[PDB]
RNA sequence: CCUCCGCAUAAGCCUGCGUCAGAUCACACUGACAAUUAACAGCCCAAUAUCUACAAUCAACCAACAAGUCAUUAUUACCCUCACUGUCAACCCAACACAGGCAUGCUCAUAAGGAAAGGUUAAAAAAAGUAAAAGGAACUCGGCAAAUCUUACCCC
RNA sequence: GCUACCUAAGAACAGCUAAAAGAGCACACCCGUCUAUGUAGCAAAAUAGUGGGAAGAUUUAUAGGUAGAGGCGACAAACCUA
RNA sequence: GCUAAACCUAGCCCCAAACCCACUCCACCUUACUACCAGACAACCUUAGCCAAACCAUUUACCCAAAUAAAGUAUAGGCGAUA
């Protein structure tokens, strides 16, 4: 009989089917004509790699830190410490409109965006 | 293992009787 | 590009597929057999086309790369244990880089030639052998 | 990488070695020497202030005779009390399936401490004392074999012995006490006693193509 | 270049190159984003110098110099990926509610189990899709004897690891 | 497996006494020497 | 050899624990309780073994009827095949008929 | 003639006989796969 | 670890208990006391009296804490005699060796009276989980010992890869609502006006 | 001395005689460390309508029957690249280092590939051959086997 | 995945006779007449020799089909995983 | 004196009680464990037989909504077996 308890890869079959499995790598282009293969470059992921001259964080943190407690960041701490000052900066002025929250950073859709949190349309 | 008590003392004083013929006492 | 993620979808017409924070990890290998001088050697995902070995390392450590090539490396099923269950030994990438602008690669050579040891040593070293015409005598006695 | 090491209760030498002096057996500097003795013996009394070399040389007789005396009956627990690691194995190996018949007759001369000396504090925080005395007494001896045959000595017939016995205790220790470490045969010794029997030392097991070239 | 995939050549065959600390999460919580970008990158060039390191090791047969730099690199990375996921899942529970990044649902299956199914990105819409119309999300009625097989299995099992429990429970009391 | 016999060894020995002079596995074997030692009585 | 080599380890009984010191108390419940209860309802078992003794065939039928509703599927089944072969064991089978 | 040569490997017979999606085309056969589900098989297909 | 696997003297995962414990190893289970984290007297450091056995009713220091199997390695007590460096037909050097010691075994000690005490774990007015001892009634402190990691503070000289304690604690996070890929595309200036059209999401 | 083999592809298998270290018919075993790199092969293609009678056989002559394996056009749509995967071995199906089974291309004649004898003695019986005086089917159910290479005739 | 029959699209067949062949000789290849050996064997049907066919109702690689109150069969009550 | 022999613990059984189990990421109905394309198909039918009737041919108990009792009673049934 056959091995049905090792996992099935692109190394077993025959020629049609160890060409059509793969070892899951992302697809870079689409493939037309005679077999021939047109790379899309916006379908091939581009590295933003930053500029590290004059960077002060090294791979290590020396052991002669203070101990700090661990704080999950929540979003009640996110909105109190990033929109709330300009809330209450606006209502002690008294000038909050209750539906131009826009302006306070409130994104009604994420359609139109760039980078868009629900559903996520980016990478890491 | 078997249950019981009454066979091992028997097996054991059949040790203690050999061990006595094999090698005797002054 | 990068392990374990879902990839947004391009339509024709859309924003290029950036990667920010890559967790896509290499080792340099010393090659098994001779290869020539401008061939560096890697162990690379699975997931990593070769054109993204080539963008990794010509945009984190600014390497000039002229071709890359990559192989999958099996590895074996055949050792087994005391149930008598095989033990898979991993598949990897290999991939090989030519390297650019006529520069060249060697791989190098990065291993160059207690009291209690000290105590056994010490007792090893005063503890001389048994003499022969001693005949078998305990040698301590000053007797 | 464990923080538990190997608590050695016992150093593997001899600090600073008494040089037995030629013609200490054959006729029946000294600030300097003395001076180490002094120092040293001071730091003794730093980790126990009740300590008399005046009253070293007999508990040292003491213990060199109960600690042979062991040696006839094999008494290994008192033995690891009254002597140490290093001082075990070559006490114990060659007499393990022996059986030695050992008596204490008489001693010559009094005994007399001859060198005490003292390790520094770096080993591993224990600091170690170790004193040379010297003994000139009067031993029996019979080593008999697997069998009850004789290989060594005589029964009843004492003979004269020179030893300089190196005690050694650790200082640093709470419950610490004086045992024999090693003991020094001068270089001028007089030759042992011979043995009971034939023996035959081999020569070269030559190989075929070896040529014997004496 | 490549030298970078290497240590510095005074620490080679140093039998211990000594570190520190690995980043603490609450640290990397004190810095901003785009410092966390470039720190991500320096711990990444560490973790392939390391990794190339311990595979020479193994290739000629001698230890690795000291692993646990290896280790505190993959802590220091996943403290930075844990805060960066959770600045990403503060906006979006903020701006949309969604508490997941990725679309899914609660569905059932062709063998009754009931599964998070998540949900995959297509150009064409559902009931023109082929391979997903092909898909059972839905039990027909012979598969009930086998979902009380199975639940009554799970109760076999769970009964066993209670019944243990309290006969070991009545053996430490035994003893003492 | 309750009630199991744990003297059989005792009944064993109680019939293989009396056939330890007989020549061959007869002397030893319990299924043959009881047949002999039935017949020796 | 089918012998224990050694003696096995010694089985202390302790004749005065709770248990042991008041079995059989209210066992004359009824009796000497103006019938207000009965040794039946002081038994502690399974639901369809308080108070009735029944055989192997007898307890089989009862146990079904009691609770083969709310049994697990496989005992169930074993629990028919046994009713099966006892009905024709007892009914069929044996010397006296 | 001589027998016991009746295996014939062929990897797409295998798995268009006896695999994961001819096992779900059939209402049976996914009982097949619910019956070795249960029994905790560790190869439920092919 | 696998299940019912034997603590013993070597770290679980060492040579000699590789060697000790086997993959294949099935043995009789040891059964120990369920002491809990909130009532273990001993720590590592502390002075204790052995109380049972020879080297009965005598002071130490306790040099290995096993949890899993309630023993304590006082330093130099409970001692017996092995060899080690055992080659060829040397004999090797004998050593002291300790065997462990339960904590029935072990009793901790008064920093005065210098005799057996009972320490019973008491809430101070910090809120520092204290040992009250049961006869007097002074608080015995968890011994220093030097570290797990191996790292001593006071001789700790920062090396080219680790990062200052100040550098290390310099805010500069700004809590904004943006994302990094949002914040980093700003920064570096990387431009992009294609728009990201609708996916279907099933 | 043998070569009825061999070398490739396909299918199957899936590290299965590469290096280092280590044991206990004769020394492909265990653990570790390595390796198969695409140009060969796989993986193909916008729509709608529309078009497509005349074999192959050296395609010529010629003869066929069983009547055959290879073709477009019109009009819209259309900018971009060399991705992904197979690649090792003394190997697969026959419980086995099984005298069996196993598609195709080349060599089929060897440039590939291999060894019938562990050592001796030289009894019977048995196996496989070679030679055999005179005779020549007398053998046996039968010329079975072997050797020659050979006539005529029944029944079905 | 054997085998019986079928579907799809493939492949192989030297040399000689006569040139018309379900023609003859004859390889590879397919089968299996007779004999000997083997009979827990090399083999749950093999080996050596001898044979039948070998341009055809041939042989054969691949994928598919028909399933048991059935299928399939140039009827042997054959074959449908020893 | 070799081969051996001994061994108590993994765990399990019957009850009681009590309503059991599913989103690290990613992958998975196509040749499952496969990032990514014009479809659509769709679930519901009385079990039967062994066996007993000394063959067998009608017939031959199979939880169905807490115990007990009425009661193996009325009834049914090649008025047989049996129910
Ligand atoms: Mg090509
Ligand atoms: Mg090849
Ligand atoms: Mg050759
Ligand atoms: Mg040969
Ligand atoms: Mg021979
Ligand atoms: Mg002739
Ligand atoms: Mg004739
Ligand atoms: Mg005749
Ligand atoms: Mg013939
Ligand atoms: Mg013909
Ligand atoms: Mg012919
Ligand atoms: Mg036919
Ligand atoms: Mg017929
Ligand atoms: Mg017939
Ligand atoms: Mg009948
Ligand atoms: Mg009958």
């Amino acid at each position: 009989g056959a091995d049905r308890m090792s996992k099935w890869t692109s190394k077993r079959g025959p020629r049609s089917f160890r060409g059509r499995k793969g070892r899951g790598a992302k697809g870079i282009g689409f493939l037309t004509s005679g077999w021939r293969f047109v790379q899309i470059k916006e379908m091939v992921p581009e590295f933003v790699v930053p500029d590290l001259t004059g960077f002060k964080l090294k791979p290590y943190v020396s052991y002669l830190a203070p101990e700090s407690e661990e704080t999950p960041l929540t979003a009640a701490q996110l909105f109190s410490e990033a929109v709330a000052p300009a809330i209450e900066k606006d209502f002690k002025d008294g000038t909050f409109d209750p539906d131009n929250l826009e302006k306070y950073g409130f994104e009604p859709t994420q359609e139109g965006k760039l980078f868009q949190l629900y559903p996520r349309n980016f990478l890491r | 293992v078997k249950k019981g008590f009454r066979a091992a003392f028997r097996f054991q004083k059949e040790l203690e009787r050999q061990r006595l013929l094999r090698c005797p006492p002054p | 590009m990068a392990r374990n993620v879902v990839y947004p979808l391009y339509r024709l017409g859309g924003p290029q597929l950036r990667v920010f924070r890559t967790n896509f990890f290499i080792q340099l290998v010393r090659p098994g057999v001779a290869q020539p001088e401008d061939t560096v050697q890697f162990r690379i995902p699975m997931e990593m086309t070769r054109v993204d070995l080539r963008n990794y390392l010509e945009g984190i450590y600014n390497v000039p790369v002229a071709a890359v090539r990559t192989r999958v490396q099996h590895g074996s099923n055949k050792r087994r244990d005391h149930r008598n269950v095989r033990i898979k030994k991993p598949d990897y990438k290999v991939a090989y880089v030519q390297l650019a602008h006529g520069q060249t690669f060697t791989f190098p050579d990065l291993f160059p030639e207690d009291d209690l040891y000290s105590m056994l040593e010490e007792e090893r070293q005063q503890r001389q052998s048994s003499d022969p015409r001693r005949g078998g005598v305990p040698s301590w006695f000053g007797l | 990488k464990s923080d538990r090491s190997i608590h050695l209760a016992c150093t593997a030498g001899i600090f600073d070695a008494y040089v037995p002096p030629e013609g200490d057996a054959r006729i029946s500097e000294r600030m300097k020497k003395t001076m180490a003795s002094q120092v040293s013996i001071r730091r003794i009394k730093d980790y126990d202030a009740n300590f008399k070399i005046k009253d070293f040389p007999e508990k040292a007789k003491d213990i060199f005779i109960e600690a042979h005396l062991c040696l006839n009956n094999s008494d290994h627990d008192r033995l690891h009390t009254l002597v140490t690691e290093h001082c075990f194995p070559d006490m114990t190996w060659d007499i393990k399936y022996k059986t030695v018949r050992w008596s204490f007759v008489e001693s010559l001369e009094p005994s007399h401490v001859v060198q005490v000396r003292c390790s520094s504090m770096m080993n591993q925080g224990n600091v170690y004392g170790q004193i040379t005395v010297r003994m000139h007494t009067r031993q029996t001896l019979a080593i008999y074999d697997r069998f009850g045959r004789l290989m060594y000595g005589q029964e009843d017939v004492p003979k004269d012995v020179l030893e300089y016995v190196v005690f050694e205790k650790q200082l640093t220790n709470p419950y610490g006490s004086w045992r024999m470490h090693t003991k020094i045969v001068p270089p001028w010794a007089p030759p042992k006693q011979p043995i009971l029997k034939t023996v035959m030392i081999p020569g070269p097991q030559l190989k075929p193509e070896e040529e014997y070239e004496e | 270049g490549l030298e970078e995939f290497f240590d510095d050549p005074k620490n080679w065959g140093q039998e211990k190159v000594k570190s520190g600390a690995a980043w603490t999460c609450q640290q990397l919580r004190n810095k901003s984003n785009e410092d966390l970008h470039k720190l991500w990158y320096v711990l990444l060039k560490e973790r392939n110098m390391l990794l190339t390191l311990e595979q020479e090791a193994k290739r000629q047969r001698l230890p690795m110099p000291s692993p646990e730099r290896l280790d505190k690199v993959v802590d220091s990375m996943d403290a930075l990926d844990k805060v960066v996921q959770e600045r990403e899942d503060a906006l979006r529970l903020l701006q949309t509610g969604q508490e997941r990044a990725r679309p899914g649902a609660w569905r059932r299956d062709i063998f009754g189990r009931i599964i998070w199914h998540k949900f995959k990105q297509w150009v064409i819409p559902w009931h023109l899709n082929k391979r997903y119309n092909r898909k059972r999300f839905f039990a027909l009625p012979y598969v009930d004897h086998f979902l009380r097989l199975e639940r009554e299995k799970r109760a076999r099992i769970k009964a066993r690891k209670e019944n243990l429990e309290r006969k070991k429970a009545k053996i430490l009391l035994k003893k003492f | 497996l309750r009630n199991r016999v744990t003297d059989r060894y005792f009944r064993i020995q109680e019939v293989l006494k009396h056939a330890r002079h007989f020549r061959g596995r007869k002397n030893r074997c319990y299924r043959l020497a009881v047949r002999t030692v039935i017949r020796a009585f | 050899i089918g012998i224990r080599l050694t003696l096995p380890p010694p089985k202390v009984v302790d004749r005065w624990n709770e248990k042991r010191a008041m079995f059989g108390v209210y066992d004359n419940i009824g009796i000497l309780g103006n019938f207000e209860k009965h040794p039946k309802e002081l038994i502690r078992g399974p639901i369809w073994l308080r108070g009735w003794k029944g055989n192997e065939l007898q307890r089989c039928i009862r146990k079904r009827k009691m609770v083969g509703s709310r049994m697990f599927a496989d005992d169930l089944h074993n629990l028919n095949k046994r009713i099966r072969y006892l009905y024709k064991h007892f009914n069929r089978h044996g010397k006296f008929r | 003639k001589a027998r016991g040569n009746e295996y014939q490997p062929s990897n797409i017979k295998r798995k268009n006989k006896h695999g994961w999606v001819r096992r779900l085309s059939t209402p049976a056969g996914v009982q097949v796969i619910l019956r070795r589900m249960l029994k905790g098989r560790k190869s439920l297909s092919h | 670890l696998p299940p019912h696997y034997r603590y013993g003297m070597s770290p679980p995962g060492s040579v000699a208990d590789k060697r000790k414990n086997p993959p294949w190893i099935r043995r009789r289970p040891v059964v120990v006391e369920p002491i809990s984290d909130e009532d273990w007297y001993l720590f590592c450091g502390d002075t204790v009296e052995i109380l049972e056995g020879k080297d009965a009713g005598k002071q130490g220091k306790v040099v290995q804490v096993i949890r899993q199997r309630n023993w304590v390695v006082v330093g130099g007590l409970n001692t017996h005699y092995r060899y080690i460096g055992k080659t060829m037909d040397y004999r090797g050097t004998m050593i002291p060796s300790e065997a462990p010691l339960l904590h029935r075994q072990v009793k901790l000690v008064d920093p005065m009276d210098r005799k057996p005490t009972e320490i019973e774990w008491r809430f101070t007015e910090a809120g520092e989980r204290v040992r009250v001892s049961t006869r007097s009634g002074r608080i015995i402190p968890k011994p220093e010992f030097p570290r797990a990691d191996g790292i001593v503070p006071e001789t700790w000289i920062d090396g080219p890869k680790d990062t200052s304690v100040e550098d290390a604690l310099e805010r500069t996070y700004v809590p904004c609502l943006k994302t990094l890929q949002e914040e980093v595309m700003e920064a570096m200036g990387i431009k992009e006006t294609r728009k990201y059209k609708k996916v279907y999401w099933y």
